């Protein structure tokens, strides 16, 4: 979450990040409650007061929330101690932010983010860019290892793949934004934007990239003035499931079909409808492409039909009960390295060697009845010099 | 014909789709399945008009599935539905159009039909025809000469030959006619059987005798309809209305007793005028008309009796108005389909519940009586409260170690005997029957395997029915389950699945199956759909478990066994484990108890 | 969201003596007070709304239906606005000497309207969880007190919650209206730091109020009297008619002029 990605910055940063237009907002917006009342509380104060205060001044029920806000203040460094005043930064910059100082957008932002999964998917039409492709591939859900063909999709792309539009955008975001880092893009000039959004050579390559995913269209040939789609800020279902493992999906989008095919076996395809079969087949393949359960029984739930809602729960239950007894029969044995010594003789002396190698991390399986104890060859050279010391102790 | 990058038969270029396809909630693939929607508001003409031209495969709570044939359009043609009379009606409800296959497909099948008419007078099978070409060209190959016995054209046939000829017309693309014109029938006269007003016909109970009294001639068809529906009853009623002498074929004792009472029961016909042609019991068969007897008499192959042969005359030589045959999921069997030829009949209805076979045997049922008029919607008479609702459940135990150990090692077949009783399953009945019994809810165990059966009877102190078990203590047994209170289980065996009158039961457990069939799987669940007299189908009053063996071939015998209940729309419910179990005391806890289950499993042989 | 409402009591009679008594506090302080308070009520949120409403002896008029200073637009408007009518308003106004007094419940039952407007047209999706900050200035009038109860009942059933910061004076009239309702009743006596009263007492939402330390509630004398010489009674021999406070045991109420039986 953005909470998340905020909390994970330094003072330094931060501080920069604070700037004047917008952040200083954005980041109040985050305040989930009462926070946002201390602050505004002391948005005019120019003295620091004591923490006592603070901490008296809620209730003595409902206090969990007083102790969850101040630590996430405190990690947000809004204010210091200097002894509660906050940043002199930061409230001259929430000063001046308070009193101081569509409809084809919307499709065009569908319209790319479909092509941008198609693309995604082994789709043989969709839109071509290098960047996009090479941006994709560092973010973790894909790898090509090959120029000359097609990347392939990774295991975390299909997961990737089939979450809901806000959270897989979301991450993408975050995991660009974090590549922005690597890439060397500075991360406070283009994070700013994303904030100013809901009220120089880096900013143009960022717009450039925000407009290829669809959240922004100049609409007049790259001009300096950009109108933000409604997925820049930041729908009725049409699968219909059956008792007989059975999906009728009203969609004329080849990337639904192309997404149900990933987990079912497709029938066949009317013009505003297209039939599948969620078959042990279909489903242990997405299991081993890296699908689980979860993922397969969330998208059938988001993309319900309207006809299936009435009925609680809105999957049937042996529909649910069968993917995921699919899911838990893909794994049984197992995989490990390690070495064997035997004869431990005393009893209380072989309780003392099974602490040897538990603090290391070399100890797999143990046995104080037989005396024997597995050891990884990782850590050979060491538990064997501990043995042959005990041994002189003796 | 056209195959997407899936297994997707693809269409987009096969047909168009109606600009009003909402409102159209119809479908018709070219390979003649269509489905319905069960939430449209036309539902029920939708439903009317695919149940009359077509035969359900299965019938969810959402979306039908239907699917046409040559014997359903010919039925839809003898209920006097004509090619223009469906098709247009079907192009109106269709939203994407009609395919031009599923047309020509409805054109042929609809004009061929009616042009040969197979109608036996003075004991001689006569193929009439009033188009004379139908018959000249349909003398091409020999058999139809070395058959017959050595406008309106008609000709005299052999009467062993029948079944051959007919399953040969099927094919040849000209359907016999079977109708039976007993308004205007003369030669035989009508018997004295009326319907008293005592007896009730339900909603769907008139529409399958509509469909099978097209007019006033009455139709040889199956009329398919649950078990719990009152199946019986549309016989007796069919009878009733026939108003001629009728012969009952049951599958055994147990069905013909129950049709003898329910003869009585709805019929004013007196007691002396009905018969039990059986081998244990009779009373006087060539004495009077309405008969009631079994298959395996009648086909009997063997020697036969004095008595018995004199009355096997009796019935060859007379001429019977009625034949009903119930369960006729049976009658392609040899034995069981010499019956056929062997009495002679106008009419031969035929009733059952659980129409469904796995050798593909189950299509010459449309020759060997007529075609299926009727399939009754257990959905829709689980809604109207005529069947108890059933929580359908299949209980899965886990194999214990030692147990599962033997039956992978051995590769014989032993272990159908083996994972039939596992301590895991054996204290899951055992539970599950205790709790029942707690809870005043009547028990009718279930197991293919009669040694397993018996070692559970003998183990619970219950009274086991199966094999030999004599008629007189048969029917002690079921007279003691519905009367006594103190008893409150049967443990009945394949037996009782053929055909059994037995009382409304609130839960039915199987511990073994003899298979993955769904003949016998939808017959015992017949058993609990008896409705109650004043439930309530969301109370969930009625239960069905299913015991099945983990990691054994039982899973896959109850999932090829379940087909036909989802089909339905039955959700079969798993469960793992049991709660209170491990509290309840239960044999084969300790591993010594095991042990020697186990042991004396082994010595079994 | 919240919706809230500020009733300021901008009587020109009070606040003109303030001003050539040439005290620190003015009503230009106290409506760049009120204007602050409103400008953080929409900042903690945008589903967050607010209206102003001014007093004066003659009516109550409403002061509430780019970046030239780098300022969020909306709030720049809102400054603007407030601050050319409350101009506009003071300005201009007639002179009547017969009437001086305040008219602080007659906006009252314009706000209650506009709540009820903006509740009946705001989608059913979202609750709103009105208020009203009245902001007294100056005594209450005698003969306001039937109307002004029959707002706060009003407001009562309509669940808005009065927030009364009277300063300078405490209206008997306005405790007991705010205690009805229960919205809070702070009496700030430095009234230049009036603001930070605001920012603490009465700015937190009723969500949040219960979850929170603020200053006691004041003792309330719900107090009765004779309708004769106007003092507190604590028997009143009410009739079934006119249901009035009366004085002592009386032939005949002169209020009702009905024909009591006695017994
Ligand atoms: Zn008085
Ligand atoms: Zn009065």
């Amino acid at each position: 979450n953005l909470q998340e990605f905020l909390g994970g910055l330094s003072p330094g940063v931060l501080d920069r990040l604070y700037g004047h237009p917008a952040t200083c907002l954005a980041v109040f917006r985050e305040l989930p409650s009462l926070a946002k009342n201390w602050v505004m509380r002391m948005l005019f104060l120019e003295q620091p007061l004591p923490q006592a205060a603070v901490a008296l001044w809620v209730k003595k029920e409902f206090s969990k929330a007083q102790e969850e806000s101040t630590g996430l203040l405190s990690g947000l460094r809004i204010w210091h101690t200097q002894l509660l005043i906050l940043n002199p930064i930061f409230r001259q910059n929430l000063r001046i932010a308070l009193l101081g100082g569509v409809p084809s957008l919307d499709k065009y932002a569908e319209e790319r983010w479909e092509v941008v999964l198609h693309f995604m998917v082994g789709s043989p039409s969709a839109a071509v860019s290098q960047d996009l492709a090479q941006l994709l591939s560092q973010a973790g859900l894909m790898k090509s290892t090959e120029p000359g063909e097609p990347p392939c999709i990774t295991s975390a792309g299909f997961q990737f793949l089939l979450l809901d539009t806000p959270a897989q955008l979301w991450y993408f975001m975050l995991q660009y934004l974090q590549t922005a880092q690597s890439r060397g893009m500075d991360l406070v000039e283009i994070l700013s934007f994303l904030f100013q959004l809901s009220f120089s050579d880096s900013l143009l390559n960022f717009l450039q990239h925000l407009r290829e995913f669809g959240l922004v269209f100049q609409r007049k040939r790259k001009s300096r003035r950009y109108y933000p789609t409604r997925l820049a800020i930041n729908q009725p279902g049409f699968i219909v499931v059956e008792t007989n493992y059975r999906l009728y999906a009203y969609t004329e989008s080849e990337l639904q079909i192309a997404l149900i095919a990933l987990f079912s076996e497709m029938l066949y395809r009317f013009p505003n409808m297209v039939v599948a079969q969620v078959t042990r087949e279909s489903v242990q393949q997405a299991i081993a492409s890296g699908i689980t359960a979860q993922q397969i029984i969330h998208f059938l739930r988001t993309r319900a039909h309207p006809v299936m809602l009435k009925q609680t729960p809105v999957l049937p239950p042996t529909i649910t009960d069968q993917i995921r007894l699919w899911e838990l029969e893909r794994d049984r044995l197992r995989f490990t390295e390690g070495v064997l010594y035997n004869q431990f003789l005393s009893q209380v002396d072989f309780e003392l060697l099974l602490a040897h190698a538990r603090e290391l991390g070399v100890l797999v399986f143990e046995n104080s009845a037989k005396r024997l104890m597995v050891v990884t060859p990782a850590g050979h050279s060491d538990v064997k010099r501990f043995w042959k010391r005990q041994k002189h102790s003796s | 014909t056209k195959v997407d990058e899936y297994g997707a038969k693809d269409y987009r270029l096969q047909m168009p789709l109606k600009d009003d396809h909402t409102s159209r909630p119809l479908w018709v693939a070219p390979d003649g399945h269509i489905f319905l929607e069960a939430f449209s508001p036309v539902y029920k003409y939708a439903q009317d008009f695919l149940v009359a031209i077509a035969e359900p495969v299965c019938r969810p709570t959402h979306v039908h599935e239907y699917k046409l044939t040559a014997y359903s359009l010919y039925a839809a043609v003898s209920v006097g539905l004509q090619t223009s009379d469906i098709t247009e009606y079907l192009r109106k409800l269709s939203k994407t159009g009609v395919p031009d296959g599923i047309m020509q497909f409805i054109k042929l099948c609809t004009v061929s039909y009616g042009k040969v008419k197979l109608v036996l007078k003075h004991n001689r099978y006569f193929v009439e025809s009033c188009h004379p070409d139908v018959i000249q060209h349909l003398l091409q190959d020999p058999v139809i000469r070395e058959c017959r016995l050595r406008q309106t054209v008609s000709f005299e046939v052999k009467q062993e030959m029948i079944e051959e000829l007919q399953k040969r017309c099927i094919h040849l693309e000209y359907p016999l006619l079977a109708e039976y014109d007993f308004r205007n029938d003369s030669v035989n006269p009508d018997i004295n059987i009326d319907l008293k007003p005592t007896a009730v016909l339900r909603p769907y109970q008139e529409k399958s005798l509509r469909k099978m009294f097209g007019n006033g001639r009455a139709r040889s068809g199956v009329i398919v309809l649950p078990c719990g529906a009152g199946k019986s009853l549309v016989g007796v009623t069919a009878a009733c209305t026939v108003r001629k002498r009728c012969l009952v074929l049951g599958n055994s004792a147990v069905s013909v007793e129950q049709w003898k009472a329910q003869f009585k029961m709805w019929s004013t016909i007196d007691d002396s005028q009905i018969c039990r042609f059986t081998s244990d019991a009779k009373d006087k068969p060539i004495g009077c008309s309405v008969a009631i007897s079994t298959y395996s008499m009648l086909g009997h192959t063997t020697k036969r009796s004095w008595e018995a042969e004199r009355v096997m005359e009796w019935l060859k030589t007379q001429e019977w108005g009625l034949m009903i045959l119930d369960e006729v999921h049976t009658i392609p069997a040899k034995m069981f389909r010499r019956v056929l030829t062997i009495v002679q009949a106008h009419c031969k209805l035929g009733l059952t519940a659980t129409l469904v076979r796995e050798d593909d045997k189950i299509v010459d049922l449309n020759f060997l009586i007529g075609p299926k008029l009727y399939e009754a919607n257990w959905m829709e008479l689980q809604n109207n409260g005529y069947i108890a609702k059933v929580q359908c459940a299949e209980v899965w135990c886990p194999m214990s170690p030692e147990f599962y150990r033997e039956y992978v090692a051995i590769k014989t077949k032993k272990r159908i005997l083996l994972y039939t009783m596992n301590p895991n399953k054996f204290r899951a009945c055992q539970f599950l029957i205790k709790f029942h019994e707690r809870r005043n809810d009547k028990i009718i165990v279930f197991a293919d395997n009669v040694f397993a059966l018996k070692e559970y009877a003998i183990r619970l102190n219950k009274p086991y029915i199966y094999g030999p078990t004599s008629q007189g203590e048969r029917m002690q047994i079921l007279q003691n389950f519905k009367h006594n209170p103190k008893i409150n289980t049967i443990f009945i065996s394949k037996v009782g699945d053929t055909s059994f009158d037995l009382p409304e039961a609130n839960v039915l457990i199987q511990i073994s199956s003899h298979g993955g069939s769904r003949r016998q799987e939808a017959q015992r669940l017949g058993r609990v759909l008896r409705a109650k007299k004043g439930m309530v189908a969301e109370e969930y009053n009625a239960f069905f478990y299913s015991l099945v063996s983990q990691d054994t071939q039982e899973m896959a015998y109850s999932t090829k066994r379940q087909r036909f209940l989802v089909d339905q729309g039955y959700s079969f419910k798993v469960i793992t484990k049991l709660a209170g179990m491990e509290e309840e005391d239960l044999a084969f806890s300790t591993k010594e108890e095991q042990q020697q289950l186990l042991q004396k499993v082994l010595a079994a042989t | 969201l919240n919706l809230l409402v500020i009733v300021v009591d901008a009587n020109p009679i009070w606040w003109g003596k303030q001003a050539l008594k040439e005290s620190q506090f003015t009503l230009s302080k106290c409506i760049d007070a009120v204007m602050v308070l409103g400008n953080s009520h929409l900042f903690m949120n945008r589903s967050n709304k607010l209206a102003v409403i001014a007093s004066h002896i003659q009516e109550s008029r409403f002061l509430y239906p780019g970046s030239k200073d780098g300022k969020y637009e909306l709030l720049t408007s809102a400054n603007e606005v407030i601050v050319e009518e409350i101009k506009d308003l003071m300005t201009k106004s007639d002179i009547k000497g017969q009437h001086t007094e305040t008219l602080l419940a007659g906006s009252l039952a314009k706000a209650l309207c506009y709540i009820h407007r903006m509740n009946k047209e705001v989608k059913d999706n979202q609750e709103m969880k009105s208020r009203i900050l009245v902001i007294k200035a100056a005594e209450d009038s005698a003969l306001q007190y039937m109307n002004f109860m029959n707002v706060i009942f009003a407001a009562q059933k309509q669940n808005i919650l009065i927030d009364a910061c009277v300063l300078d004076s405490d209206s008997g009239l306005l405790q007991q209206a705010c205690d009805i309702t229960g919205g809070l009743y702070l009496k700030v006596p430095q009234m230049p730091s009036l603001l930070q009263y605001l920012l603490w007492v009465f700015l937190p939402d009723q969500d949040q109020r219960s979850q929170l330390i603020l200053p006691p509630p004041v003792h309330v004398d719900y107090r009765a009297a004779c309708f004769c010489h106007r003092n507190l009674i604590e028997i009143g021999y009410v009739c079934s008619v006119c249901l009035s406070i009366f004085c002592n045991f009386s032939p005949i109420c002169t209020t009702c002029e009905t024909a009591f039986k006695i017994s």
